[PDB]
């Protein structure tokens, strides 16, 4: 497997030693919070430092494009005419002190969540479509009707029971179900209130994965050790230390071999990095897509809609295409981005392979010729005294609320405008300059929307059900653009259709809406993007495959 | 589920 010019994978020549030390790090300027609890974890940093330990008891594999497979934890079953999953745990799936992992461990994930005496944010409007549930979480109902257990709350089987069966509910984070397990037995007693900050949550947890949480020191890093009750084999390494480090003290750590692995670090400090010898630097797409925004209306907050009235020459669809073909985005991320991104054809990543096809042509080769042949045919023709396209004595001229972020942000936005000077477009920054970050997000999510912006980009951390209901239809705040297109509309419901229930209509659905998204040209994609990695090359068994399930178990090292 | 990044 290849990532751009990366390996996805490091395959050591070298075999394993049987024990070792595994040293890994999260690069972050903000201390972890330890919460082994799924529902009630809100750190980001913390849940990837959990791996080792289960990820917050996460119970489900899946194939390389997040899809559901047999063979983890449990396993998940769909019944269309039931209307329901079913979950079936392993008969060997114990806790860390030796305890089952029964059914009623995961129903209790629900009350986690759904009680709001526990405290929890992650509460959504997806769950209310599990029979009982609001209720529950309203104070209606005092069980979850929508859960049942086959063979007893000390059985292995849960059934969860929906209003409605989505197709999205054959992926990890369609958020329709749930995927973790709670230990009931160990926590019962807690009042519910007081669970997040108990230390048997936080300090002293029963996790369900390869390795245990010896030692936990708050903010700061977890030891880990081998886990006797896993299900599976038992590790090659005698321990995991996971660490926080800061931005400033990574490239040093990896110069002085403080750690054998570092996650997280940024796109910037790659050149410090890939020069290090002792090092391995694997790299895998991320789950990410930067686009161009078109302000092409208003957000009508009251009835929850867009409505697409904004005058404005890009109102056209050549004009639309005219300035995505013009600009040169391949170029641009061969000049800045040190490999890290790449230009995006649609927009979702082709991480997900069940619902992309590399047949979807977008604006990923600059095409000036056919830009400014656009424009000609849509009458904007070019003013010879200025060098810039004129209609009915009006020059088109747009103001391109380019932001701060990228480390060569402004350079890359001057290209773009030098870019569109070319086609007769004149295109000047937001107030002359970047707009910070937190503007940004004011600007683009106040509803109504502003009037004083064209162009802007924005960028997105993408779930692994990549449904884009909340960024592009026609109700979503997140419509930056304010955007609302019948064949749009239809498209994006087909994705989340009954028909979609069947992954090759799904897949035919997604590709229509990319197709469409493309020539419409309300957005346009721009990148995607490459997460890289630093590997000390005695490590044995590493790989970024999203696939690999079973990565804590076989990575070893090749001498101590 | 997705967020601004």
């Amino acid at each position: 497997l290849k990532a751009g010019n990366f390996d996805v994978a490091y395959q050591n020549p070298d075999k394993a030693i049987k024990g070792g030390n595994l040293k890994v790090a999260y690069q972050s300027d903000s201390p972890m919070k330890a919460q082994w609890l799924s529902g009630l974890s809100n750190d980001a940093t913390f849940a990837t430092m959990s791996g080792p330990g289960g990820g917050q008891d996460g119970l489900f594999f899946t194939d390389s494009g997040f899809k559901f497979i047999k063979g983890g934890a449990a396993d998940v079953a769909l019944d269309k005419e039931s209307k329901t999953a079913t979950i079936t745990l392993r008969k060997d799936l114990k806790w860390s002190d030796g305890s089952e992992v029964t059914a009623k461990d995961y129903e209790f994930t629900y009350e986690t969540i759904a009680n709001p005496a526990y405290g929890s944010d992650r509460w959504t409007d997806s769950l209310a479509n599990i029979v009982g549930l609001s209720d529950y979480h309203t104070g209606k109902a005092k069980t979850i009707s929508g859960i049942t257990f086959p063979d007893g709350e000390n059985g292995k089987v849960i059934k969860v029971q929906f209003k409605e069966m989505k197709p999205g509910m054959t992926q990890s984070g369609n958020g329709y179900f749930l995927e973790t397990v709670a230990p009931y037995q160990y926590l019962k007693d807690v009042a519910p209130k007081d669970l997040a900050s108990s230390p048997k949550t936080t300090t002293k947890p029963l996790v369900t994965g390869p390795f245990k949480p010896e030692n936990v020191v708050a903010g700061e890093s977890i030891k880990y050790v081998p886990n006797p009750y896993y299900w599976g084999e038992k590790p090659k390494l005698n321990s995991i230390t996971y660490e926080v480090v800061s931005t400033a003290k990574s490239v040093a750590a990896l110069s002085s071999s403080k750690y054998d692995i570092i996650n997280g670090m940024v796109s910037s400090q790659y050149k410090q990095v890939k020069n290090l010898k002792g090092y391995k630097v694997l790299g895998q797409q991320a789950m990410y897509i930067s686009l161009m925004y078109y302000n092409l209306g208003h957000y009508d907050a009251k009835n929850s809609i867009n409505v697409q009235d904004r005058k404005t020459p890009l109102q056209d669809q050549n004009v639309r295409q005219a300035i995505g073909y013009a600009r040169n985005v391949a170029e641009v991320d061969n000049k800045f981005s040190n490999g890290l991104s790449t230009p995006a054809n649609s927009l979702i990543p082709p991480i997900f392979k069940q619902f992309t096809s590399s047949s979807v042509k977008g604006y990923e080769k600059q095409d000036l010729d056919k830009a400014n042949k656009l424009l000609d045919e849509d009458g904007w023709k070019l003013n010879k005294s200025t060098g810039y396209r004129e209609k009915d004595g009006k020059e088109l001229s747009l103001v391109y609320a380019a932001r701060v972020g990228d480390a060569n942000a402004e350079t890359i936005a001057q290209n773009y405008i030098q870019q569109w000077k070319k086609i007769g477009v004149k295109v000047s920054l937001y107030n002359g300059k970047l707009m910070e970050f937190n503007s940004w997000v004011d600007h683009m999510t106040t509803p109504p929307g502003a009037n004083d912006w064209d162009i802007t980009d924005g960028s997105w951390s993408l779930a692994s059900e990549p449904s884009q209901q909340d960024l592009f239809s026609a109700a979503a705040p997140y419509n930056f653009g304010h955007f609302n297109d019948s064949e749009i509309t239809k498209d994006l419901n087909d994705i989340d259709s009954a028909k979609s229930e069947n992954p090759t209509y799904r897949k035919a659905a997604f590709v229509k809406y990319q197709e469409d998204m493309n020539k419409k040209a309300y957005v346009i994609p721009t990148n995607f993007m490459l997460n890289y990695t630093p590997v000390n090359k005695r490590v044995v068994g590493m790989t970024l495959d999203y696939g690999a399930m079973n990565t804590w178990s076989e990575i070893g090292v090749s001498s101590a | 589920a997705h967020a601004k990044a």
